């Protein structure tokens, strides 16, 4: 199963809070892993909101396929007819869902598995405040290492082989940065109260923004890739752990009372967000289509994979709660 | 054959507790599980943990033979009250050591020696991670295997089968996805065929046995038990045998739904993978191989057992 | 068998129990106290060699001194001084602590003389033998009053001797203190048995003696038994409310009484040396049972307090007996079980398909039902035969054969050398009839039978179930009426139109769990119960527990909320108006649901009638009134299934009783929503039975016989670990005892919370949020006491989990939590408690600290009970948990305590408590150490060890924020 995969890249315009575990500080602690610590988005999450963006495409009927746009009323009635149009009325009646995100994103509530499984959103760019470049794009080797051993299952071209030189080794207190990070004079940079020496090379930070700019194109999520390069810092694997656990947004919140004026009693509590211009890779993993007597447009897994990136790239979607007051808007680019 | 499995994500093993129940636990992947994956891509020998740090290397479940010291434990039997105790030489209590041990070290181990280097702990190779409010009431909090970063499942089949090289699958419980591929027999299972040879020629010429458990074993003839039935070992060439010593875990119980028939599975107990047995055989050990099959299932994963001396 | 019983009367009374006032003639006083069943010479013989032999081998082999004299103290004082060499005034000693106690009620009733020892022919010494004589022959005729009167109530040797047994000790007290005083009773009844080595009292070693004889009794050779039933911990997991908690646990300590009570039975009450079945209320329960003594409901036997183990010394003549014993265990536990199961099956079962065919359908299964709750538990008995070792020869070859019977045992070095130290000084003594006893070794063999059951109860055999959808609550067997998943589903559905009271129409248990749920309607009417009354705790669910908070207004909430059934009436009078005003609204609620479900037609009547006086408390919870179909799935009923939950003129009561609920609030507050589930254990009782954790000889010896001994005894007493023996066993089981029975109920009772399982020294209770720390304290200090008023206490040390959660998690989720933080706490150290508050949103903290800190937290609590400290400082002060180093760890908290105190007083006394409650706090390092935790434990110069430790910046670190988390978890707790 999963003949194809596909990456997905995310951007944070806004704070984002997914999800809820040991909370020692924050009530309500971000997704995150336990091995590494590293902030994530757990699969079911992304895929839950995922297909909810797609159902309500399906709904607004903006789906366009090879150019040219997917009906789905008349589709069901000609891949299932006979009570596909009473059917319909499950759709209508909320109890189901439209056939294509029946067929792609899982089924219903109530036989047959989903033809795309979305896995974890993990970590790529930690934003970091800095003493000069005020705030700078932070990994990790083993992020890097990381995203290489994902990637090596889709590109392979060329690209995966030029990506395999990316191997490098980091002291607890030295870094590899850019011009703009790296104070004048002085040979260190200062990142949330911690001083790093830098450390003389190159090539890492160039084939970074190679291959991102590679497979997410040279608009960087409506930003010059170019600029990109000058903010990019990779520390070690036990500073980016603390900068990920401890650089993240701790806001605290009250509720107040109109009859008086002051905080609710028992009102106040701290939640934590991940930070904004946060750069997040997620895989989806596509197999053979359901035989259903789907149509030949997305006969082949090629062509369900094409519309689905040409469906969600460039696209913007709420991730975690707090909805409501401005938080978990991302970017989606698909990686083409 | 080796089917080398790197998961993208976090794994789950259901427990056989139905989960409106929202709290869910998570538990070590069952031969049953793994084996639904290789079908969907013959037998299968088993499957261990495997570490690539620089070198790559093959973890078994730790036997409950070495303790905490990693001193071994002898069944040493008395004749004045005529009762046999598993001793440490170093202590008449102890406890199972958990972690993992290598092959390298694995077949060092059936000669009744262990380094220090030879072994690894589990926190070292996968922890375990819970999720709360994954989705008023509908969240339910599901623990997961979250694996090292240089760590994996290696599934070890006879190669008298062959399928796609490399790829990606969805294996486990929640529908998650790993990449596998297919590697030939390092160099530790072709080390351990060649002292095969030296340690049979010494199990047979000290008259003692040690049969380790690397995978759980379905033992039970017409209902289920730790028992080892005389006839099992009479089939490898033992004449005779006087007692046996088994020391082990609690049972594993588990089962599955069959979507053949649509029905849930028989529940099955098991005995827990690392349980070592002793035996003071009678003859010789006719097995030209260091592991073989034991109970029913064998075909899905069950019940490799280890030869080893003492 | 009469004999049998008659022999063990005598050995029992062996010795008078005054032995200690008079060793002259101490015998004749044995013989007279029985009367008519005074022994034979062969008879006596046999009892003494019993006596020295086993009951305490250090004390027969140590009472031989003969350094230039025989020692001897006791209360006489008038001896042969030409060879006896009085000591003084006896004492007591505690069996593990060693604590020295002294009878000053005994001493001032007795006369009092100036001269301290008398010759054989004295001066002066007339008036004070007579004295003495008279109060001796006092003694000695009130104690024969008792046993006549005790004889002629019982006919039947075993009944009499099972009742005299059991209560001879309370029958002497109390007459004793109707003549004497009660303080005189008291003291006398804790009389020292060899005063010699005051380890243990005389009735200990009548009891001990009692065991070894019927042990050797008809040539039959003594084999030490222990019998485990696991597992336990999964059994009492999974459950759904608090009710199903306490049934599994009641039952588990139901089914280990019958094995016990099997075993008694067959042999005595005595032969069983853990637990201690005298004062038990099960043996109580048990004795009423057959009919030897009427019971009396002093003591709740609502508690589980017996062990899941019990070790017994029993005389076997060979291995087919101990096989017919284990058969005989085995087939009255498996009798016991599938008579429940047969009520079960044709009360409830058949109690909804008594016309259906599913019935029938479903009975091709009741075999198999059966084997699989017979076989769901494991039962080990694992006995090891003790050996007689031949002593034949003189004191030095006797001593060297048994040493080199212990070489020849082959065992690793640490426990050899030290059970060769142990008989070395057990040979330093000189008396050529000096000769080792063959239960000189009684531990070791202790030991490895303890080392047999770890690995004889790994076996396992389970039967193979059939193919079915598994049990919804277990999860682990298959559902009754597995077969098809809509006959199920009827099935069950049915039952639940039988039985609504309890079960769930959607829950399809199975044969366990279903015996789980229905236990307590069984339970009253089977043995041992039904007869006693007052079994069934008036306790369902955690929201009643959680609700049996103290609030401000010196009322519990549990009370009103019984109150609203009419069960208990309201003293208070000033909240009566809404008292009466909510209790009208709750009676015309339940009467419109009780008219519904009458026009329903789908339950009976008798339970719809009784759900006014029985309904659910979860009600209570505004947030759980939303909508009436949030009410009839409160209640218990599927509204879906019923279709009632289109009810929507049912709103505007509803909306009255949520408003009258919060006019209550305004001068009451809300039902607390959390609460504490806490459970200890014993701290490495298996290394302190081990004798590592015990003290030298030195310690359990009269206090003036080490300095008038030989040198070479002084020396080998003085540097070798004493061992415990039968009596030291039995005097260890009965502080358990007492601890278990006499002291945790009160306290939790006192603490208005619930105890499930007392049994030895493990401990689980469920209590209100703000009376948990109040008694775990208590609680440890209890354990940790050696002597607690005249009575026996264990004197351990131990391990707590203390876990704060709300009323809506799962239960078996909370319980695995709370073990997961008991493993913890034995993790870090012991002597320790883990505190852990599980908040409903997100939050989880931890603390594992020493027991000595927690009060010191409750200390800021009060700082923030009336803000006198501003809630910020310890929010400021996790900022710098990070950050913060030993050296201006002090002037840092004395500057946050001076900005946010009022008072410099309050900043003071915040600086000095947190100085002392940071201390203590076991920390987890990311290397393997447990020497620092060891440290904490003790309370040492922990301080130096840190400066000389090359990880103290971590170390402080970690106990800052681990102190600031437990102040924080208890602060909420009390808000
Ligand atoms: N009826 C009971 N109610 C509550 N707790 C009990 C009851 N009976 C025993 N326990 C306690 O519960 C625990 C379960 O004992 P158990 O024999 O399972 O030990 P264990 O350390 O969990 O492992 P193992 O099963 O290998 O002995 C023990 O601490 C025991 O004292
Ligand atoms: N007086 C006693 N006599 C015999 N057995 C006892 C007695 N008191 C307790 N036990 C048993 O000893 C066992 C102690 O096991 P447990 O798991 O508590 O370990 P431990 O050696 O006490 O130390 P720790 O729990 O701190 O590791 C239990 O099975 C308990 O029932
Ligand atoms: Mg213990
Ligand atoms: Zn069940």
């Amino acid at each position: 199963m999963f003949e194809k995969a596909v990456v997905f890249g995310l951007y944070s315009i806004t704070p984002v809070h997914a999800g809820s575990a040991e909370l020692s500080v924050i009530a309500l602690p971000i997704q995150r892993e336990r091995h590494t610590g590293f902030p994530v988005i757990w699969g079911q999450s992304l895929k839950g909101v995922l297909r909810s963006r797609f159902r309500q495409l399906e709904l607004d009927e903006k789906i366009e396929v090879e150019s040219q746009k997917w009906k789905w009323k008349e589709k069901t009635k000609e891949v299932l007819k006979e009570k596909a149009d009473e059917f319909i009325k499950k759709v209508e009646e909320r109890k189901r869902d439209p056939l294509l995100t029946e067929i792609v994103f899982g089924p219903a509530t109530d036989e047959h598995a989903g033809a795309v499984s979305v896995g974890d959103a993990k970590i790529l760019l930690f934003p970091v405040r800095s003493a000069k470049g005020v705030f700078a794009f932070v990994t990790s080797p083993i992020v890097i290492q990381r995203l290489k051993e994902d990637f090596e299952l889709v590109s392979e071209i060329e690209l995966k082989q030029i990506l395999s030189r990316f191997k490098v080794e980091l002291s607890n207190n030295e870094t590899i940065a850019g011009n703009a990070l790296i104070l004048n004079g002085e040979n260190k940079v200062i990142l949330e109260d911690i001083v790093l020496k830098v450390k003389s090379d190159s090539n890492v930070i160039e084939n970074l923004v190679e291959v991102l700019k590679t497979l997410f194109g040279d608009n960087f999520f409506g930003k010059p890739i170019e600029s990109i390069k000058e903010r990019i810092a990779i520390v070690s694997d036990d500073v980016f752990k603390s900068f990920t656990r401890f650089s993240t947004e701790i806001v605290a919140r009250v509720r107040i009372d109109a009859e008086k004026g002051t905080v609710a009693r028992g009102g106040l509590w701290y939640e934590e967000f991940l930070p904004s211009d946060t750069l997040m890779y997620s895989l989806i993993a596509v197999g053979s289509p359901k035989k259903e007597n789907l149509p030949k447009e997305v006969d082949n897994t090629q062509k369900i994979v094409n519309v689905l990136k040409v469906t969600f790239n460039n696209a913007f979607l709420q991730i975690g709660g707090d909805e409501t007051v401005g938080k978990g808007f991302v970017k989606v680019r698909a990686g083409v | 054959m080796i089917l080398v499995m790197k998961p993208y994500d976090s794994l789950l093993f259901r427990e056989p507790r139905p989960f409106n129940n929202h709290v869910a636990r998570t538990i070590l992947p069952l031969p049953q599980t793994l084996a639904g994956a290789v079908r969907s891509a013959f037998e299968i020998l088993g499957h261990f943990f495997y570490r690539y740090d620089g070198k790559f290397e093959l973890l078994v479940e730790s036997p409950h033979d070495v303790t905490q010291n990693l001193g071994l434990v002898k069944p040493h039997r008395i004749d004045k009250l005529g009762i046999t105790i598993l001793m440490d030489s170093e202590g008449i209590k102890f406890r199972p050591f958990n972690g993992f041990l290598k092959f390298s070290g694995l077949i060092d181990y059936l000669q009744g020696r262990i380094a220090e280097d030879s072994v690894v702990e589990r926190q070292k190779i996968f922890k375990k991670e819970r999720r709360v409010g994954i989705a008023e009431e509908h969240f339910y909090q599901v623990e997961m295997l979250r694996f090292s970063d240089d760590c994996g499942i290696a599934v070890w089949v006879e190669d008298g089968v062959d399928f796609d090289d490399e790829g990606i699958l969805g294996v486990g419980g929640e529908r998650r996805f790993v990449k596998f591929e297919k590697r030939e027999e390092p160099e530790c299972i072709t080390n351990l065929r060649s002292k095969w040879k030296k340690i049979r020629d010494k199990i047979n010429e000290t008259g003692r046995l040690k049969i380790y458990l690397a995978t759980p074993a379905i033992l039970g003839a017409k209902g289920y038990s730790s028992k080892l039935d005389y006839d099992l070992l009479g089939d490898i060439g033992i004449e005779r045998v006087r007692s046996v010593n088994f020391i082990g875990g609690k049972p594993v119980i588990f089962s599955g739904w069959d979507f053949v028939t649509r029905k849930p599975k028989p529940t099955r107990y098991a005995v827990p993978a690392g349980s070592v047995y002793f035996v003071e055989f009678e003859g010789e050990v006719k097995l030209d191989m260091p592991y073989l099959k034991l109970g029913k299932l064998t075909k899905l994963g069950y019940g490799l057992c280890f030869m080893g001396v003492w | 068998d009469n004999e049998f019983w008659l022999n063990k009367i005598r050995a029992f009374f062996h010795d008078p129990p005054d032995k200690s006032f008079e060793l002259k003639t101490h015998e004749r006083r044995a013989s007279f106290i029985l009367g008519e069943l005074k022994p034979s010479k062969s008879l006596k013989r046999i009892i003494k060699n019993a006596d020295i032999q086993a009951s305490s081998l250090q004390r027969v082999d140590l009472e031989k001194s003969i350094h230039k004299k025989e020692l001897k103290s006791t209360f006489d004082r008038i001896h042969n001084t030409e060879k006896y060499e009085y000591i003084g005034q006896p004492i007591i000693r505690h069996p593990v602590t060693g604590e020295i106690k002294e009878y000053g009620t005994i001493l001032a009733n007795l006369p009092q003389t100036q001269r301290e020892v008398y010759d054989v022919d004295d001066e002066g010494k007339e008036d004070y033998e007579e004295q003495f004589q008279e109060i001796l022959s006092r003694i000695l005729k009130i104690e024969k009053k008792v046993f006549d009167d005790f004889k002629n109530r019982y006919s039947d040797p075993k009944d009499l001797y099972i009742s005299l047994w059991a209560f001879y000790a309370e029958k002497l007290k109390e007459a004793l203190e109707e003549e004497f005083s009660a303080s005189f009773a008291e003291e006398f009844v804790n009389l020292p048995a060899y005063t010699l080595s005051p380890d243990h009292t005389l009735f200990d070693h009548a009891d001990a003696t009692s065991a070894i004889f019927g042990a050797e009794i008809d040539g039959k050779k003594p084999v030490l038994v222990l019998f485990k039933i696991s597992p336990v911990q999964k059994f009492i997991a999974d459950a759904r409310k608090e009710k199903d908690l306490w049934a599994a646990s009641h039952m588990l300590s139901t089914l280990t009484f019958k094995a016990i009570s099997f075993i008694a039975d067959k042999f005595g009450p005595d032969v069983v040396i853990y637990p201690h079945l005298r004062g038990n209320p099960f043996f109580h329960a048990w004795l009423h049972s057959k009919k030897i003594w009427e019971f009396s409901d002093s003591h709740s036997l609502k508690i589980a307090s017996v062990p899941n183990k019990f070790l017994a010394l029993v005389g076997v003549s060979d291995e087919k007996e101990l096989n017919n014993l284990r058969e005989g265990i085995r087939n009255e536990i498996e009798s016991f079980l599938a008579d429940l199961f047969d009520k079960l099956w044709n009360e409830v079962i058949v109690g909804a398909l008594e016309h259906s065919d599913a019935l029938k359908h479903l009975g091709d299964k009741k075999e198999i039902h059966k084997e699989i709750l017979l076989k769901r538990f494991t039962l080990t008995l694992s006995s090891l035969k003790i050996h007689d070792v031949d002593v034949s020869g003189s004191k030095e070859e006797a001593y060297e054969k048994v040493k080199d019977f212990v070489r020849s045992l082959g065992l690793p070095n640490a426990i050899e050398s030290k059970y060769l130290q142990w008989l070395d000084m057990l040979g330093s003594v000189e008396a050529s009839n000096n000769r080792p006893t063959k239960y000189d070794l009684y531990s070791l063999y202790y030991e490895i039978l303890t080392v047999l059951n770890a690995i004889e109860s790994t076996h396992f055999d389970k039967p193979a179930e059939p193919a079915g959808y598994k049990c919804t609550l277990c999860g682990e067997h298959l559902a009754i009426g597995g077969e098809s998943r809509e006959m199920m589903e009827n099935v069950w559905g049915k039952i639940h139109k039988r039985w609504p009271s309890h079960l769930r129409s959607n829950e399809r248990l199975c044969a366990v769990c279903a015996v789980k749920r229905f236990y307590p309607k069984f339970i009253e009417t089977l043995d041992i119960f039904e007869g006693v009354g007052k079994v069934v705790p008036d306790i369902e669910s955690v929201s009643e527990v959680a609700m049996c908070r103290r609030t401000k207004h010196g009322i519990t909430w549990k009370e009103v909320y019984d109150y609203l059934r009419g069960l208990k009436n309201v003293d208070d009078e000033k909240l009566l108006g809404k008292l009466e005003n909510l209790k009208h609204s709750v009676q015309t609620l339940i009467n419109n649901v009780k008219s519904e479900l009458k026009s329903r037609k789908v339950y009976p009547e008798e339970f719809l009638e009784g759900l006014n006086r029985n309904f659910s408390n979860e009600i209570l919870y505004s947030e759980r009134l939303r909508d009436f179909n949030t009410l009839l799935d409160t209640l218990g009923f599927d509204a879906a299934k019923l279709g009632l939950d289109d009810v929507k003129n049912y709103e505007t009561m509803i909306s009255e009783l949520r408003e009258r609920l919060s006019e209550v609030y305004k001068m009451l507050g809300e039902p607390p929503k959390y609460y504490a589930i806490l459970m200890m254990d014993g701290d490495e009782m298996g290394k302190l039975l081990s004798g590592e954790k015990l003290k030298t000889a030195e310690h359990y010896l009269h206090s003036a016989i080490l300095e008038r001994v030989s040198d070479a005894l002084r020396v080998k007493a003085k540097t070798v670990r004493r061992l415990i023996t039968p009596a030291a066993h039995s005097s260890i089981s009965r502080a358990l005892k007492n601890f278990s029975v006499n002291h945790v109920p009160d306290v939790v009772r006192k603490g208005n919370g619930t105890l499930i399982y007392s049994g030895g020294d493990d401990v689980l209770v469920l209590l209100p949020v703000d009376t948990a720390f109040d008694v775990a304290t208590e609680l440890a200090m209890t354990f940790s006491t050696s002597w607690n008023g005249w009575e026996m206490l264990p004197g351990n040390k131990l391990s707590a989990g203390l876990l704060i959660v709300h009323y809506k998690h799962p239960l078996y989720d909370a319980l695995e939590k709370t073990r997961e933080l008991l493993q913890k706490a034995k993790k870090l150290g012991r002597n320790a408690i883990a505190v852990g508050l599980l908040k409903r949103s997100g939050s989880y903290y931890e603390s594992v600290v020493n027991f000595e800190t927690l009060e010191d937290a409750k200390a800021v609590a009060n700082l923030l009970v009336k803000e006198q400290v501003s809630p910020r400082i310890i929010y400021e002060l996790l900022n710098f948990a990070d950050v913060i180093s030993k050296e201006f760890l002090h002037q840092l908290v004395k500057y946050e305590a001076v900005r946010h105190s009022i008072d410099k007083n309050l900043a003071e006394e915040f600086q000095s408590v947190f100085a002392r409650g940071h201390q203590g706090v076991r920390v987890e390092l990311e290397g393997n150490d447990e020497e620092i935790n060891k440290y904490i434990s003790d309370g040492a110069n922990l301080e130096t060890f840190l400066d000389k430790y090359e990880k103290a910046v971590d170390v402080i670190r970690k106990q800052v924020r681990g102190f600031l988390n437990l102040v924080k978890i208890l602060y909420e707790s009390i808000r």
